[PDB]
């Protein structure tokens, strides 16, 4: 079995898979309590991303703009950054953290972000002697990488900034956990696993409360739960568990280098084996046993998947697109349940890294069929392959690919970010044992509906 | 020898139902008793005579009201449970009818309730003009004369035709009795009550095939290519009126000799139509069957053209599966015939070793067949029960079990995969392509990552 | 605004909504640990119901038959009962409870079940001196009522049998809870609610482990968790909370009459208000406060539903069929989210009771449109009304109605019993706050898929 990597053969993009770096830096920042990111550039760079988050989560998140205009585009934008910092601090008395996120415009014009931070620190210390506001420089030119890389850059810069200020102190006894770019339901699941294992951990960022209640007292609780103090404490951890090579492992590496916190990168926990291996590594680093409750949740997942695999999934051809950790992990999950992930699409310029991902060899050693991995892909690359005759039984990806599946009449399961065209997906785990089960049942239910709509042996859904 | 299982120490009459074939035995001395009474409280797999009439045979028809005279449970219970498609939108699977018998009909009689129900069913679906009425336990016990009601309905509604079956669930010991009652009534009452146009020099009925997942439609592609007219299919993808024309055929080809041999035997007795038994599951078996049909008709070259094309299309795939399935151990726990249609065909064509077989309702004839074709060291069980199934698993350690879904879901807990030996996984399973489909499902069932994952205890270091 | 009740106008049934009484009695019994029901009648009355459970749950459950044959139909079947009890006892050494369930056959022939029980009790006491088996007579002629009534009768009889044997003991401090005929996921939710409220409670029957794991040690855990001890302790409870008028309230009533355990019947907790009212009754009987965690789960539900109600649900016409407590409760849920439940179908001969149900008046004071409630309904009644021009946007019901929705091209959400044509529904709550949310999101997601397959403004699923 041959797993072939190839790049997109076009210079241009049609139907981009990801957003640009600043968007991902905004996503990282909105998961911090008392944080309002400040995006240094034109207004669209902020407002379109606030909309994107509202599409995925059906919630508002606070992000501010420096409002670069023509004057500042010609003569420099440092005063827009500096004013924006001060306006934020003046109007939001509880604000503590401001990642200052660059854009294509402010990278091209060369504004000196670090210098503006010195200016702002002096101004803020004079104006607000009893406050401390953390300003983190986040360099995210949009003409490199993608929102995946921008998320990773922003996490790293905010951790560098806060841990530079606080340093190393008392050991905490806790794990640091970087799950990557996951849903609130994934964070809920991880918190349960650590609780059942009696392992204290901080999950960075803790986005559980993005799914916020509508409460009798009209309070707004739609915030990140990761605090300054949580972030600072990462220097004191027993170990870091990094779940996502492209979405936070570089922070785990920085904490290893700076503070001697050992980083353990594991496969992102999609599917059974990857979840097993994550829990094995947790046990190894903590000395805690895996509890019976997880053996049971695992078993329930396997029971559910066994009702589907040979009956409905075997020999079915799947295309998967999304963030690289998710694509690679879902392809591994698909093979556990006899699906055939023949086309994997990863959407950015990081192919030199992806060729070295150890999961590629893992996929080569477990595939019963050839796999094509297109990197630097756009979603036109999927559509064009289907137009040329690629026969797929299932697509797994985010909602901006929906018209490809709708028009080709292929069932599609919504995974990754953003999933705006279905309800509630942000609350459903995709990682872990429960998440494998939930994914498999979404796949089956999408196939079942498709059998009904297309009258394809719809009578068979009785005694499976 | 005959086997007394540990779980049967307190029901030791079960020993006469379980044969373990050993070297040099005269099998005539070891034929299981079959088709005898069930032991209460055993968790026997058996069902009832009504099932055999309505669910298995009559209900297959595409154009016929299935009027179940009784309380609503018997109807509910036989709806959304079969996989016999049709070419008219699956009318047979979409609907079930009950007379909704109530306490006052027990007290005073149910005949007027039936009659009213019948007229309602024809009024609600005015394009349907055919009906079968079945009794169930309580309408038998109270003595409703459904034949007389049906006579009256036909007199009042001359455009309909109605057939009746007396099949309460306590009749006989199993579903088998329902097959018999239906088969004999049909031939006695309805065969030769109409005729159809004959369009070929070569005509047959196909007797004992119920179109599971399209089996009958797949075989029909053979008959059409050979230029054989099928006067009637009994009953896969059939019509009520086709079955009235069965006397016209030159040949009766039988697959299910258990459920449908009765009608073939009476067609031969009454009309002189010869009975040819074949196996329409199995790759090499299918070729033998086609060659026999074509030798009967004198179209042997056409048969060889068909067989050659089918082997070219399907044999390489079959052989790929044999290479992977060779030596695997299989159990078959189904009704009866599939034991003797599959034991040697999976061995010949796939290299698969059938280690244990159980028949819910087979007769001694079925055991004669299976034991003749089956292996030494294999267990042959009549009327098996759930504790037996566990004990047999420990004895023979099957790699795969072909059985119904509920038993499949039980043995999954033991990490043993199943294929649905009744309704199939991804069928059809008859014919050349079908046996490839059977092999594919067996392969995917056993070559399955979940099975290996289930065995791993993550707490172990 | 008229809520009108009317009977089916045909004598016959086409496409029955429910199974017969003995099937419901079997469902009651399979929730008891160390219980194998014995169904006294012909073999189909057992085997077809074991298949029905496998369709809904994708699991085996043990039920035995007395295998009534022709000789018993002429001379009586007592000996088949007596043999069947002994054969069970001898082959299942851990068996403790055997509900002896009658059928149409054995009701008609008049077999004396209580007399057979006395014979068996004597035999069992002699043969197994240090064993107790509880034989409960369950009279379930199929020519009245339905599997709903049979379920209630079996629960009552088992409770009578076991409490007759043990009597009243010391006060337990616990609640008895009869949720009715609900899914494992509904039981999981209820356990959580009582746990968060610090209320000790036995849920009768506790069917959580019907969703059993596939475990490394090959053990079989697919059993009810309700024990003899648990049942016997019902006599000592503080109070009974009955959630289903037609599915266990009569056992709560028996316990009140026999043991002075006060029974509180509440509306079945579908939707927000009914859940609110349940929790308030729990708080009233126990003196325990409703916890902040429930306020929050409620608020999360409401938030989710608010993203759907006026956009997608308002003025959409719904038909609902299923058990009576579920149909009435779901109609109330639908109104909370702006759906219009115009046709409610309830499938058995208990209309004299249904006309007195207080929920009918509740529906009358909340509806903005006329509601037809057809009792003694079959599913042909739904199809026929659609054929005659009834315009529906949604069907809610069990899977044996699937072809109606498929052929009419109407989205359908699977609720109630049995839901065999979709995966995992048994694990998803329908009751409570989380259940209301999960139901609403199933409805939206079914509508969303329908918009895509039918190309009905499918572009609108972007910025809702
Ligand atoms: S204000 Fe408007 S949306 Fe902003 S960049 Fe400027 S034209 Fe465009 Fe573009 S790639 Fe991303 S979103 Fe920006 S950082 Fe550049
Ligand atoms: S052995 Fe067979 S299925 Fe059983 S009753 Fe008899 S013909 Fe029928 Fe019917 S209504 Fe329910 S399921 Fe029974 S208790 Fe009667
Ligand atoms: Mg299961
Ligand atoms: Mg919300
Ligand atoms: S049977
Ligand atoms: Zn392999």
């Amino acid at each position: 079995a041959e797993v072939k990597l190839s790049p997109r053969d076009r210079e241009g993009i049609i139907n981009p898979m990801y957003d640009c770096q600043p968007a991902g830096a905004q996503y990282a920042g909105i998961g911090i309590k008392d944080c309002i990111p400040l995006v240094h550039g034109g207004q669209g760079c902020t407002m379109f991303v606030r909309l994107l988050f509202a599409q995925h989560f059906k919630e508002n998140f606070d992000v501010a703009s420096t409002s670069l205009h023509e004057e500042s585009a010609v003569f420099g934008g440092a005063k827009r950054v500096e004013e924006g910092v001060l306006v934020l601090a003046r109007r939001y008395p509880n604000l503590r953290v401001i990642p200052i996120i660059t854009t294509c415009s402010t990278e091209v014009i060369g504004d000196d972000i670090e210098g503006s931070i010195r200016v702002c620190n002096r101004a803020l210390e004079a104006e607000f002697p009893d406050r401390k506001i953390y300003l983190a420089p986040v360099h995210t030119p949009s003409f490199k990488g993608s929102h995946v890389t921008g998320y990773a850059e922003c996490v790293k810069s905010v951790f560098k900034t806060i841990t530079d200020a606080h340093g190393k102190g008392q050991p905490s006894g806790k794990l640091n956990v970087f799950p990557g770019w996951v849903n609130p339901g994934d964070v809920v699941l991880l918190k349960r696993y650590f609780k059942e294992m009696d392992v204290e951990a901080n999950i960075y960022m803790d986005t559980e409360d993005f799914d916020s209640p509508m409460l009798p007292n009209k309070s707004i609780e739609t915030h990140g739960r990761t605090t300054v103090e949580d972030i600072a404490d990462s220097a004191n951890a027993l170990a870091t568990l990094s779940l996502a090579r492209y979405e936070g492992n570089t922070t785990g590496e920085l904490l290893q280098k700076t503070f001697a916190v050992p980083n353990a990168l594991v496969n992102t926990p999609y599917g059974i084996k990857n979840t097993d291996d994550m829990l094995r590594k947790i046990a190894e680093v903590t000395g805690k046993e895996i509890p019976e409750s997880l053996v049971r949740e695992r078993g329930i997942a396997l029971d559910a998947l066994a009702d589907l695999a040979h009956m409905f999934f075997a020999n079915k051809k799947v295309a998967i697109f999304g963030h690289p950790d998710l694509v690679l992990g879902l392809a591994q999950f698909c093979m556990e349940v006899e699906l055939e992930p023949v086309l994997l699409l990863i959407g950015d310029d990081q192919g030199n890294k992806y060729k070295k991902d150890p999961r590629i060899e893992e996929l080569k050693n477990t595939a019963h069929f050839d796999i094509e991995i297109v990197h630097n892909a756009d979603l036109w690359e999927l559509e064009k392959r289907i137009n040329a005759g690629l026969q797929l039984d299932l697509i797994m990806g985010h909602s901006k690919g929906r018209y490809v599946a709708i028009e080709a009449n292929i069932p599609m399961v919504r995974v990754g970010f953003p999933t705006f065209d279905r309800a509630g997906l942000y609350r459903k785990p995709s990682i872990g044992y429960q998440g494998a089960m939930e994914l498999g049942e979404m796949i089956a239910n999408a196939m079942f509906a498709h059998m009904e709509y297309t009258r394809n042996k719809e009578w068979i859904l009785n005694t499976w | 020898p005959m086997v007394l299982l540990e779980c049967d120490k307190d029901i030791p009459e079960r020993q006469k139902h379980i044969y373990l074939k050993a070297p040099n035995e005269d099998t005539r001395e070891f034929l299981p008793i079959a088709n005898a009474a069930t032991i209460p409280g055993t968790l026997s797999e058996r069902g009832c005579a009504f099932c055999g009439a309505k669910l298995v045979i009559g209900g297959v028809l595409k154009d016929t009201i299935q009027m179940i005279h009784g309380p609503l449970g018997c109807a509910y219970d036989t709806w959304h449970t079969k996989r016999y498609p049709t070419d008219n939108g699956h009318f047979n699977m979409k609907y079930v009818w009950s007379t909704d018998m109530k306490e006052s009909h027990v007290v005073f009689g149910g005949e007027k309730r039936l009659e009213k129900s019948m007229h309602e069913a024809f009024d609600e679906m005015p394009d349907i003009k055919r009906m079968i009425v079945y009794t169930t336990c309580p309408t038998a016990l109270i003595g409703d004369d459904i034949k007389a009601v049906a006579k009256k309905v036909m007199k009042d509604r001359p455009d309909v035709d109605v057939f009746t079956v007396e099949c309460p669930g306590f009749s006989g010991v199993s579903q088998s009795k329902g097959h018999h009652v239906l088969n004999i009534g049909w031939i006695n009452e309805k065969v030769e009550t109409m005729e159809k146009e004959i369009t070929s020099e070569y005509t047959m009925n196909f007797i004992g095939d119920f179109n599971i997942q399209g089996d009958t439609q797949l075989l029909q592609t053979y008959w059409d290519r050979l230029g054989i007219q099928v006067v009637a299919h009994f009953t896969g993808n059939g019509t009520y009126d086709d079955l009235r024309c069965m006397h016209q055929a030159q040949l009766n080809v039988v697959n299910c000799a258990r459920s449908s041999g009765y009608i073939a035997n009476e067609l031969k007795k009454r009309y002189g139509i010869p009975r040819l038994d074949i196996d329409s599951w199995g790759f090499n078996y299918m070729a033998e069957g086609i060659r026999k049909i074509c030798a009967f008709f004198g179209i042997e070259e056409k048969g060889e053209e068909l067989i050659a094309e089918e082997y070219a299309k399907w044999k390489p795939k079959l052989d790929w599966y044999k290479e992977r399935l060779q030596g695997k151990k299989m159990a078959i726990w189904t009704g009866g015939p599939r034991l003797w249609h599959w034991t040697k065909s999976v061995e010949d064509d796939l290299g698969v070793q059938v280690v244990a077989m159980s028949s819910k309702f087979g007769h001694e004839e079925d055991f004669e067949k299976v034991i003749a074709r089956g292996k030494e060291g294999t267990y042959y069980i009549d009327d098996g029960n759930e504790l037996e199934f566990f004990e047999i698993i420990d004895l023979v350690k099957p790699d795969v079990i072909f059985t119904g879904p509920r038993v499949g879901e039980l043995v999954k807990k033991l990490h043993i995969p199943y294929v649905n030996g009744h309704g199939y996984h991804n069928g059809p399973y008859m014919g050349f392509e079908g046996f490839v489909n059977l092999a594919r499902d067996m392969y995917n069932a056993v070559h399955n990552p979940l099975r290996h994952l289930a065995a791993v205890d993550i707490r172990d270091k």
